[PDB]
């Protein structure tokens, strides 16, 4: 029956050597955490020390998950993954689970319980090398390589996919309504059920996964830490590409109309049909900015037709699973953060807003990192792939502080907007 | 016979797809040959090399050099072709320790593993790849063929394997002795402790005892080196540290070298003595890249070397790190995009100092710069001490709040307190959020012809005030700023200004307090004198009120 003796073969692409990425500085406390963790990971055969014959390196650090006090280990496998051959197999990313984003509720489960009990290809382990650095580099950094499937790797879920399907067999047959997705170390579970009823279905699958792993005799014991007891709640049943809205006023100043026209002219790149001739006609002349201009009957109509156009959503807007997803974020002040997700300029697959005041608002960066997580998570639910971010932050600031607030086992790619969007208030 | 433990080899390979070289053995002199044979005979009797045959088609050119006019020679094997074909290793020397991060020690000793080095074997399947040949006398015999059995003293992978091998050996000793610290560099070995010289000297014995369990001969004798040690350009006392003395040279015709890096001499040493500038000396490399050139030392780069030889007068020592006491960093503004800092635990006892130079931007402001310096200092402090220092900064709390709350980018400074040491970093002006009631509205506009480089700039207002000025040799971007500049010059202390220039707005929204462009500075100059300024944008060519593109396209 059982035969986990064989290791699933993995390779890279020709011309691409393994990941050689510098380890970035860590703080004392996160160093201690990684010391004790890796001490036990080696004592559980998951990793093992290596000599200087191994030149490869992938950065590593330490986070703390939501509502938890236990230091966890994250490995920034972003360079290995993209160097890791496009995992051509039964799973390159699952058949598009579009029912997932329609469900009333969606709970996210950390299935980092994990990919242990599964060895790794001996010739490939060298490519998962990492260093635990020391303060001031006073002692040589502790080096390791993974002996089993590591968390954060893109090949890890695509290898366990043959194993994970069988674990979800009593389930998925009992509740054919429930959609189940898997991205990285995360297993997303969605349902059209009432919140009380929905919360119960998760506890069922939780006690159910206490069978194939975590607890129970062996049979089926083994596997990496059972840190799954938590689960965030998502409601994609409450979302959209938010409408562009114009002011409704009884009196308009020259400034008001100057802004209105600015906003409509911008929107016209998105909605062909927008006109501003009649609104601009009121402006003509050099009136003071605070002077009230009464709307003429021609201008009022043009405003009305503009509302119409904007009420109707954008046309010709389709997803393309080959192209990259791009997320832009703007800081609006007062803990408000707007964002857009698109593939083509002015073709938004999704816009939204974020305003959560927790560990805030005196730290923009803490707010921004959480915003990035939220937007990435939504983006995992909708298209099954993270977007490349455009963060309104100087590279240096972000690189110094983001790891202090990050709580996700995955990490998106990002770049840095250095020029202020003129279009900032238009997206509020 | 007391048995010793083997030193496990390290699986070395060549770069994939390649193989060992076959470099020509160049002809020698009879005396150089006679020297090498004696040398290679000794090395063989110790096990450092071995005799091989014709089965080995690999060759490395080995030669001889005199030992500074003496009776003894020196055997040199050119592994330069060996390193280009050897695989890469994990070097750990990258990112050396910084003295300011070390802790005080009562006693610090230096051992020597000169014999342990050749006690470290080489991977046998790789020894074949290390073969050299001594031409015989008169080429009337087959030259002797040798291979290494140990880490060769010129091979690419010799340090990394020596270091790794040595660490694995020291590990249990350092573990059962948590009350001491061990460190290794090259042939040296450092042991420190807070022990009385009796207990300390006896533990040094135990370490040599430890190394003899693997067959590593160690000095024991009263070592010919005492604190302070000279290490990586540092002077390391067991209680103090400072750089190896910095005396700025005295010359009249300073050329390319003695001012510009190179590696020395102010930046490598700005890590300990405070209030040091280098930009005016650094600006002497802008737009230049000469092999040799007596570069004109401006009278702006002497005033820096007048303070540099004022700070280098009284030498400063650096203290070691006390993990109990708090860690503190303090910053000062030095003007010209320059910033200086000291990190200390006790006042005036600087663990280390430093400087930050602003980035190569077109416009900028003090607050942004300070922020960067803070991040650099922060990242550096995590490297050295494993924590972020508490900051003292020449910026009011209220100032910091106004900036970050109203700044389009996300920004952050770790825990910090106001220190009142001028010049204080400030906001020079703040743009209104709403149009100002009662303030004149200046509609401005600027354009230029691409060909003639001729254009115009000016404004019209609600009060009837108008102006257009013709401009020679100018651009679209130039005329758009000039337009705003004019409205600023001619308006009262409060003003509303309407422009269509996305460019101009994007510059002024950035809130610079200084710029490369003089036209931007004159605007900044004008902004500062104003009470309230509201700057509004409208799209171009939509006949939007006031906006008369007709006055500038003429
Ligand atoms: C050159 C060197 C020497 C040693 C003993 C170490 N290891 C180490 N680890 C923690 N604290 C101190 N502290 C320390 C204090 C004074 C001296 C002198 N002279 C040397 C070291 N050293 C290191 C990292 C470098």
């Amino acid at each position: 029956p059982i035969s986990p003796i064989e290791t699933v073969p993995v390779k890279l692409k020709p011309g691409m050597d393994g990941p050689k990425v510098k380890q970035w500085p860590l703080t004392e406390e996160k160093i201690k955490a990684l010391v004790e963790i890796c001490t036990e990971m080696e004592k559980e055969g998951k990793i093992s020390k290596i000599g200087p014959e191994n030149p490869y390196n992938t950065p590593v650090f330490a986070i703390k998950k939501k509502d938890s006090t236990k230091w966890r280990k994250l490995v920034d496998f972003r360079e290995l993954n993209k160097r890791t051959q496009d995992f051509w197999e039964v799973q390159l990313g699952i058949p598009h689970p579009a029912g997932l984003k329609k469900k009333k509720s969606v709970t996210v489960l950390d299935v980092g319980d994990a990919y242990f009990s599964v060895p790794l290809d001996e010739d490939f382990r060298k490519y998962t090398a990492f260093t635990i650095p020391s303060i001031n580099n006073e002692t040589p950094g502790i080096r390791y390589q993974y002996n089993v499937l590591p968390q954060g790797w893109k090949g890890s879920p695509a290898i366990f996919q043959s194993s994970m399907t069988k674990i979800l067999e009593p389930f998925k047959k009992q509740n054919p309504d429930i959609v189940i997705y898997q991205y990285m170390d995360d297993l997303y579970v969605g349902s059209d059920l009432e919140i009380g009823q929905h919360r119960t279905k998760i506890e069922e699958l939780r006690q159910h996964l206490l069978r194939w792993g975590l607890t129970t005799p062996d049979k089926k014991h083994q596997k990496e830490p059972p840190f799954l007891w938590m689960g965030y709640e998502l409601h994609p049943d409450k979302w959209t590409v938010q409408p562009i809205v114009l002011p409704e006023k009884d009196s308009w100043t020259v400034n008001d109309i100057q802004k209105l026209v600015g906003k409509l002219n911008w929107a016209s790149q998105i909605y062909p049909g927008i006109k501003v001739r009649q609104l601009s006609k009121l402006l003509r002349g050099t009136k003071a900015l605070t002077e009230v201009i009464p709307l003429t009957e021609e201008a009022e109509l043009e405003l009305a037709e503009n509302r119409e156009i904007l009420k109707e959503p954008v046309h010709g807007v389709y997803y393309d699973p080959s192209k990259d997803l791009i997320a832009e974020i703007q800081k609006q002040g007062q803990g408000q953060w707007t964002y857009q997700i698109y593939q083509e300029p002015f073709k938004n697959l999704k816009t939204g807003k974020y305003a959560r005041m927790r560990g805030a608002h005196t730290n923009d960066v803490k707010q921004l990192t959480e915003a990035v997580q939220k937007i990435t998570t939504e983006s995992i639910v909708i298209w099954g792939k993270t977007p490349k971010f455009k963060l309104p932050i100087q590279k240096e600031t972000w690189e110094t502080w983001w790891t202090e607030y990050w709580q996700a086992t995955w990490i998106p790619e990002w770049e840095f907007v250095n020029t202020p969007p003129l279009v900032k208030l238009w997206y509020q | 016979m007391v048995p010793i433990s083997p030193i496990e080899t390290v699986p070395v390979k060549l770069k994939p797809g390649m193989d060992g070289p076959k470099v020509k053995q160049w002809p020698l002199t009879e005396e150089k040959i006679k020297a090498l044979v004696e040398i290679c005979t000794e090395m063989e009797k110790e096990g450092k090399i071995s005799k091989i045959g014709p089965e080995n088609p690999y060759n490395t050119p080995v030669f001889a050099i005199k030992k500074k006019d003496s009776t003894k020679w020196r055997k040199l094997v050119d592994f330069r072709e060996l390193n280009k074909r050897t695989q890469d290793f994990w070097e750990v020397q990258l990112g050396i320790p910084h003295p300011a991060g070390l802790k005080k020690k009562k006693s610090v000793t230096v051992l020597d593993v000169g014999d342990a080095y050749f006690s470290v074997p080489l991977d046998e399947d790789f020894r074949k790849y290390t073969a050299f040949t001594i031409p015989s006398i008169n080429n009337e015999t087959p030259g002797i063929r040798y291979q290494y059995n140990v880490l060769p003293q010129g091979w690419k992978g010799s340090p990394a394997i020596f270091q790794s091998s040595m660490t694995k050996i020291l590990e249990p000793f350092a573990a059962q002795n948590p009350d001491i610290v061990i460190y290794q560099y090259m042939d040296d070995l450092y042991v420190g402790s807070d022990l009385e010289i009796g207990q300390h000297r006896t533990k040094i014995e135990e370490l040599r005892q430890h190394l003899l369990r693997w067959g590593l001969t160690t000095p024991d004798k009263k070592h010919q080196k005492e604190p302070p040690f000279l290490w990586m350009g540092y002077e390391l006392h067991p209680d103090k540290w400072t750089v190896q003395p910095i005396v700025l040279p005295e010359k009249d015709s300073w050329t390319v070298n003695d001012i510009q890096k190179l590696v020395g001499k102010l930046n490598w040493a700005s890590q300990i003595y405070p209030g040091i500038k280098v930009r005016q000396l650094s600006k002497l490399l802008r737009g230049t890249k000469a092999l040799t050139e007596v570069i004109p030392l401006t009278e702006e780069a002497e005033l820096e070397l007048a303070e540099n030889r004022e700070i280098l007068k009284e030498p400063v020592h650096g203290v070691y790190y006390d993990p109990s006491k708090d860690l503190i960093a303090e910053i000062q503004k030095q003007g010209q995009g320059q910033w200086t800092y000291q990190i200390y635990q006790e006042p005036f006892k600087n663990l280390k100092t430093g400087k930050y130079a602003r980035m190569r931007g077109a416009h900028t402001n003090d607050v942004k710069q300070l922020t960067e310096a803070v991040q650099k200092i922060t990242t550096e402090s995590i490297v050295i001490w494993g924590k972020t220092p508490k900051f003292k900064l020449p910026i009011q709390k209220e100032t910091w709040e106004t900036w970050w709350t109203e700044y389009w980018q996300a920004t952050w400074i770790p825990e910090w307190e106001f220190v009142n040491t001028p010049p204080l970093v400030k906001l020079w002006y703040q743009l209104e959020k709403e149009p100002i009631v009662g303030a004149e509205t200046f509609y401005v506009d600027g354009a230029a012809n691409r060909e003639t480089k001729l254009g115009k700039a000016g404004y019209v207002t609600n009060k009837g005030r108008q102006k257009v000025v013709p401009l020679t040799n100018t651009t679209n971007q130039k005329t758009e700023l000039q337009a705003i500049y004019l409205a600023l010059q001619d308006s009262g202390l409060e003003v509303n200004i309407v422009t269509d220039s996305q460019y101009a707005l994007g510059i002024i929204q950035a809130q610079p307090d200084k710029s490369e462009s003089e036209l931007v500075n004159q605007i900044i100059e004008q902004l500062i004198k104003k009470e309230k300024v509201y700057l509004a944008w409208v799209p171009a060519h939509k006949g939007i009120g006031g906006n008369e593109q007709v006055d500038k396209l003429v």
